């Protein structure tokens, strides 16, 4: 299931990023 | 509950998005309203 | 698994996010 | 599905353009 696990790479990259324009 | 696992980072970052958007809406409607006021 | 309360929130969020963009 | 891989190909685009 590659997709999926490229779906939850996307996603984090997605949070993180929103959590380095937070601090 | 492996694919439950799996997919916990995904939920997570999911609901971190959510709440990030929310804030951001929040915020952006008190601006809105001091506009008003002024 | 959709049952969870984290999964229900999640695609609430998304349906909030497409209303709120729209 | 289809649709399923376009979703898909949305969030990895959102991805690559805030990248």
């Amino acid at each position: 299931l590659p997709e999926l696990r490229e779906v939850v790479s996307s996603i984090s990259y997605i949070a993180r990023q929103l959590q380095e324009q937070e601090d | 509950q492996e694919l439950f696992n799996e997919l916990k980072p995904a939920v997570d970052g999911a609901n971190f998005i959510v709440n990030h958007m929310r804030d951001q809406n929040n915020y952006n409607e008190e601006k809105d309203s001091w506009n008003r006021v002024a | 698994l959709i049952k969870h309360p984290e999964v229900k929130s999640a695609i609430e969020g998304i349906k909030y996010i497409a209303e709120t963009m729209k």
